[PDB]
């Protein structure tokens, strides 16, 4: 009782706020005026946004999977608690990119996304690192659902770089601090397994604490075992998703397991095939061009006897991971060997060493400004 | 106004010094800091002007040892006689290894600067470092130590004036902008000894070409550097090991010994717990440390910051330069 | 998804007339075939192009053949690509970022 | 004493030279070859530390040479070759040693110099045989870590490791690595 | 200002070279440059650039890495300069 006590006090508050909201932002110019002079700080006024952003998609969350069927969350919230406040005009400040990325964050739970497009278009304000890295967030995982493995590795690499001259300071990522971290680790995870003979660029986006364990992980996944198979979807599902409550774990109440074939199953038949695409560049391109001694080499090495070597080994070349040609008189096979690039972090972080040398040099400047 | 600080302006140093500078350039002092002469100036708009200089010698053979001042009296009244007055501003040494304000000059320049508050200390830079930038080093030192003017003991007025924290990156003034009037005569020669008597002048220019080419410039510059900097960084280190050890690591076993009285014995001391905390010389820091050698570390960034310059230069027009 | 394009043609059952309803639908995958055939072949023999389209005849290949410019090659194999012109590397050649490096430094 | 440590310490030096230097440690044969290094003054030896510092300096160079000065002569000086009939044995082991940790001393500093090697030079050179010469450098390139790929068969090196530039740049980047290192000590006492 | 002057004597290097040309050009000159700016320019391009391979470029290239991440050190120690005087502050 005290569980929905707490629950219906958020929606019944965010609901009162939400006419407060579409009010203030569109006409009255000295109602906002007015907001602006009292305090001292207008965070006060910012942080109400995106706060309600996780703890109303927790609310909402808990009641979507508590109750299954005729639907009174979901479509509610879609059309009044979501498009309400965002479609209509932007109040003046951060605060129309704050319900914006409120609205990529409620558009990022639910499966249907295609409107990343003019989401972008209508971000015309100045991205400030605080909004740029929260949609980094969820741009790479747009792109992470395109199958653009290549592109979305990039920008994890960057938001867990922890040189994106964050701060904060003042509860901007309170209480999810470590999310940032263990998400952004997660999801780059599962791209180094998909096409990683290229970077030489994973240094840059993960410490060598976590690069030795994930990295044997790649490893004993798709050569040897299965069992990473297993292990790593287990944490990839609270992330790939971000359900932000799992409900009272009890087998008294069904009504949450339900949703939860759905959003997982969903997962499955990403990471299947996407997977079994791995072990087949894993195999390292030793020699480049191949005569009879190598691609027979290679095809002992697909599969054996007798049935069907040549067919699985020419399905597979089509996908994304082999340019090639074949030849008939020769019977040659010839192919395509590409690798990235070695030092790319040097000039990178030349900038990020002299923030290292800036704020040293700025914040004894403010102790020197005290003890003076 | 961009005069300096409560009793002086700004310096300009006018070319005939600074010719009799490089006169006795780098030698009669090279691997020994001699204080190479006096700046004697005067007064002028918005800054002082030194006119001229005369150069203090001193017994040289390998080491520096100080001499008589029948030198320096003799010489100020040489000076008096034909010219000005004894009116010694300031001072250069040269001198040794690219511009580095060391201890002894911060000491020796604050006998000079709260005895004639008009004063700055020059450090002419030339070649030795890859010249390169700041080849004309002013500063002058701080009028808030020489307000809690001697001394900063080990202890006591190292702490103390370490949290009254005067400055140890303190300005550096500009020393020329402006037309100096006695350009006049060098001026004239100019035309003579170019084009129709441009031995000297190309003779001058063309050092140049013979800067870049030959043995291990940069090379050498980052060789000193990887000794003379990594020698200061290990004295912090361990500098600071120490006192931090006295400050918190000490107080650490002798206040868990202070658990063990349990605080207090009431019939008689309490002898014990009494003698705990009984005096390590730094309680906390270390101060010519934190000042002196603060003006080194800002002089230690500088000699980096030039020789990374002529470093960008030919990096652009190595690669340009071959382009075509 | 896997790009098994023989399979697919055996695959098929033919008495599902919903699969024949979809206009265009019959060619379209094909036309998705012989995309993926010009981005990871430089030739691909004459049988071999013919089974991936569902075993076509003579007749029936010279629409593919014509679409998108492919022509017969001695002893006999049909020209997808030019060989550098498939591969595309962008592999090692930077550390030309001189200068933004240098404006950067430049103070 | 002095010998037995010299063997193992003068290749460990050379190596501490070309930048492997943080292994340096007093109050050892280190110390007790400092002494009589820094003597400004010593011509011909004639003492048995001063026979010691000579075959010390010509193992430091490199030349087998050296050695056999003081195995030979001041141990007829000296007689500490003469209180031993397996001084015969101790000879060769002494020798080869010798041939093999010069040889080391040798690589250590030349192998910057190096694009390959005629393995076959080394053996007769340092008057070694191939299979121990094998064994040698195959044990050195993996113990010592080396950048060097060999071709035991063909008796080939090809190494191309650089930088000569890179005894300033590795000592500034010690220099550097060492400065977050003590600084978080001076942290955890803070705290 | 050594640096900016250095392309101002090829500019005006430019000018001359222009008007020894131009000497032949109008008219018939060019005896000033026949073989006297002639056995100049072949000692100028003997010396600034060096011969013209593509090793060369490619070893320019390399010690320009070199001198660069030389460069770079030299800001990754004045990094490191500031953060020991910085704790020893705090």
């Amino acid at each position: 009782q005290w569980l929905w006590d707490i629950i219906d006090e958020f929606i019944y508050q965010f609901q009162s706020f939400s006419q407060y909201r579409c009010k203030t932002a569109k006409k009255s110019e000295e109602e906002i005026d007015f907001l602006r002079s009292n305090p001292k700080i207008w965070n006060v006024h910012s942080v109400l946004n995106v706060l309600h952003s996780l703890v109303d998609k927790s609310n909402i969350n808990r009641q979507l999977e508590v109750y299954t069927s005729g639907g009174d969350p979901e479509s509610v919230a879609g059309e009044y608690g979501r498009h309400s406040l965002y479609k209509m005009l932007g109040y003046f400040s951060l605060v129309g990119l704050l319900r914006l990325h409120s609205l990529l964050g409620d558009y990022y739970q639910a499966i249907k996304v295609l409107e990343n497009i003019e989401l972008n278009k209508k971000s015309m304000y100045s991205r400030v690192p605080e909004c740029q890295v929260t949609t980094y967030y969820y741009v790479g995982f747009a792109y992470l659902m395109m199958r653009r493995y290549q592109d979305a590795i990039r920008v994890f690499a960057n938001i867990l770089l922890y040189i994106q001259r964050t701060k904060s300071m003042f509860q901007r990522t309170t209480y999810k601090y470590e999310m940032i971290n263990k998400q952004n680790e997660q999801m780059h995870a599962l791209l180094a397994i998909a096409l990683t003979m290229y970077p030489m660029r994973i240094d840059e986006s993960i410490h060598l604490q976590l690069r030795e364990k994930y990295g044997d992980k790649m490893l004993r996944m798709q050569k040897g075992d299965p069992q990473v198979y297993e292990e790593l979807f287990s944490y990839s599902c609270p992330k790939f998703l971000s359900p932000v409550v799992p409900n009272y774990d009890s087998v008294h109440p069904n009504y949450h397991k339900e949703p939860f074939l759905q959003q997982l199953k969903v997962f499955s038949d990403e990471v299947q095939q996407q997977a079994q695409l791995s072990t087949i560049r894993s195999f390292l391109k030793l020699y480049t061009t191949m005569p009879v001694a190598k691609l027979a080499g290679f095809l002992d090495l697909t599969e054996q006897e007798f049935r069907i070597q040549l067919l699985v080994f020419k399905h597979k070349m089509k996908n994304l991971v082999w340019t090639s040609g074949i030849s008939a008189l020769d019977g040659e096979f010839q192919s395509a060997s590409e690798v990235d690039f070695y030092i790319d972090k040097d000039m990178i972080h030349i900038a990020d060493t002299k923030v290292a040398r800036r704020y040293g040099d700025f914040f004894i400047r403010q102790i020197h400004k005290f003890e003076e | 106004g961009g005069s300096g600080d409560s009793a002086v302006k700004q310096v300009q140093i006018d070319g005939l010094v600074v010719l009799k500078i490089i006169k006795h350039y780098q030698e009669e002092g090279q691997g020994t800091e001699v204080v190479q002469g006096v700046l004697l100036g005067l007064v002028v708009e918005d800054r002082l002007e030194i006119t001229n200089c005369f150069p203090f010698p001193q017994h040289t053979e390998d080491d520096a040892d100080f001499d008589e001042v029948q030198y320096q009296m003799e010489m100020m009244r040489s000076l008096r006689h034909v010219n000005i007055d004894h009116l010694h501003v300031g001072w250069y040494q040269s001198t040794y290894y690219g511009s580095f304000v060391t201890r002894a000059l911060l000491d020796s320049q604050f006998s000079y600067q709260h005895a004639i508050e008009e004063s700055v200390v020059l450090i002419y830079d030339p070649i030795k470092t890859a010249q390169g930038s700041l080849s004309l080093k002013a500063y002058r030192l701080t009028p808030k130590l020489m307000e809690v003017c001697k001394e900063k003991d080990f202890s006591p007025e190292a702490l103390k004036k370490a949290n009254i924290t005067f400055e140890h990156m303190f300005e550096e003034v500009p020393i020329v902008i402006k037309n100096s009037h006695l350009i006049n005569v060098l001026m004239w020669e100019l035309e003579k000894k170019s084009a129709v008597a441009d031995k000297h002048e190309l003779l001058s220019l063309a050092s140049s070409n013979h800067l870049g080419k030959n043995l291990q410039l940069l090379m050498d510059r980052v060789d000193e550097m990887s000794q003379d900097i990594v020698k200061y960084n290990t004295y912090m280190r361990n500098t600071s090991k120490q006192q931090q050890q006295k400050h918190q690591y000490q107080q650490r076993r002798q206040q868990e010994n202070m658990q063990r009285q349990s605080r207090g014995e009431p019939p008689l001391p309490e002898e014990d717990l009494s003698k705990l905390f009984k005096p390590p010389q730094p309680p906390a820091r270390m101060d010519s440390l934190l000042i002196a050698g603060q003006i080194n570390t800002y002089c230690q960034n500088i000699k980096e910051f030039t020789a990374q310059n002529l470093g960008k230069l030919f990096m652009a027009q190595a690669l340009q330069e071959y382009n075509n | 998804e896997t790009c098994h394009f023989q399979a697919f043609w055996q695959a098929l059952d033919e008495n599902m007339d919903l699969l024949e309803g979809i206009t265009g639908f019959e060619d379209s995958v094909r036309k998705f075939i012989c995309h993926v055939v010009g981005i990871t072949y430089q030739h691909i023999d004459r049988w071999l192009l013919a089974e991936m389209l569902g075993d076509l005849t003579d007749s029936q290949l010279k629409m593919w053949m014509s679409k998108y410019g492919w022509s017969a090659d001695e002893s006999g194999q049909i020209f997808i690509c030019s060989q550098e012109e498939s591969i595309k590397p962008k592999n090692i050649v930077e550390k030309i970022d001189f200068d933004s490096v240098s404006s950067i430094m430049a103070s | 004493y002095l010998v037995s440590a010299m063997l193992l310490e003068i290749p460990y030096m050379a190596a501490h030279e070309s930048d492997a230097r943080r292994r340096m440690i007093s109050k050892q044969f280190h110390h007790q070859l400092r002494v009589g290094e820094r003597q400004p003054l010593l011509g011909p030896p004639e003492s048995m530390r001063e026979h010691v510092v000579a075959a010390s300096k010509a193992m430091k160079m490199g030349d087998w040479k050296t050695c056999h000065s003081f195995i030979i002569n001041e141990k007829m000086n000296g007689k500490v070759w003469d209180l031993f009939p397996e001084a015969d044995k101790v000879r060769t082991m002494l020798v080869r040693k010798i041939q093999e940790e010069s040889l080391r001393t040798y690589l250590f500093t030349y192998s910057s110099v190096y694009d390959s090697i005629s393995m076959e030079t080394l053996s007769d050179m340092f008057e070694l045989d191939l299979p121990t010469v094998h064994s040698i450098i195959s044990k050195m390139i993996i113990n010592e870590e080396l950048m060097a790929s060999l071709d035991q068969p063909t008796q080939t090196v090809v190494m191309h490791r650089t930088e000569p530039t890179a005894q300033q740049n590795l000592a500034l980047q010690l220099a550097e690595k060492l400065g977050s290192l003590v600084e978080n000590n001076e942290r955890v006492f803070d705290h | 200002d050594l640096q900016q002057v250095g392309g101002a004597s090829a500019r005006i290097q430019d000018a001359l070279s222009t008007v020894l040309q131009y000497a032949e050009d109008v008219l018939s000159g060019k005896v000033s440059a026949d073989n006297t700016v002639g056995r100049f320019l072949m000692s100028l391009v003997n010396q600034v650039p060096k011969i013209v391979p593509d090793d060369f470029e490619t070893m320019l290239n390399s010690n320009i890495n070199d001198l660069l991440m030389v460069t770079y050190l030299a800001n990754l120690t004045q990094s490191q300069i500031a953060l020991n005087e910085k704790l020893v502050n705090l």
